[PDB]
């Protein structure tokens, strides 16, 4: 395991999808409260049904 | 554009990311996109650029 920053390792995440690295670090607040969102509504779905 | 920002602790450098080969930071091994303030945790150094020594002459 070699430690990485997690900003880096979603620029790197998003390079492989074949968006240029700029668009993270540039959106970086955006993307973390999108996902921090999301996994907010996998927890409410859970929740709210068997 | 290809690799990842790195330092020794004294310079900055640009490797590879799957192995240590440093290279100086320049015009030709990096793009610009925007303003210092838009990113979390940029740093200030030099990037040089190979057209100068040319300028030079
Ligand atoms: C960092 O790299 C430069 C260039 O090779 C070298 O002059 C400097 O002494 C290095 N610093 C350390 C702490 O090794
Ligand atoms: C790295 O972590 C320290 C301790 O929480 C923090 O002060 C610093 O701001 C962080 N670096 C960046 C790039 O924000
Ligand atoms: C980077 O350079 C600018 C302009 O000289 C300065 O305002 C800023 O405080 C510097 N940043 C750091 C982290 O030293």
């Amino acid at each position: 395991a070699l430690q990485i920053p997690f900003a880096m390792q979603m620029a790197y995440r998003f390079n492989g999808i074949g968006v240029t690295q700029n668009v993270l670090y540039e959106n970086q607040k955006l993307i973390a409260n999108q996902f921090n969102s999301a996994i907010g509504k996998i927890q409410d779905s859970l929740s709210s049904t068997a | 554009r290809e690799g990842v920002f790195v330092s020794n602790g004294t310079h900055w450098f640009v490797t590879q990311r799957n192995f240590y080969e440093p290279q100086i930071i320049t015009t030709d091994n990096t793009f610009v996109s925007g303003n210092c303030d838009v990113v979390i945790g940029i740093v200030n150094n030099t990037v040089y650029d190979p057209l100068q020594p040319e300028l030079d002459s």
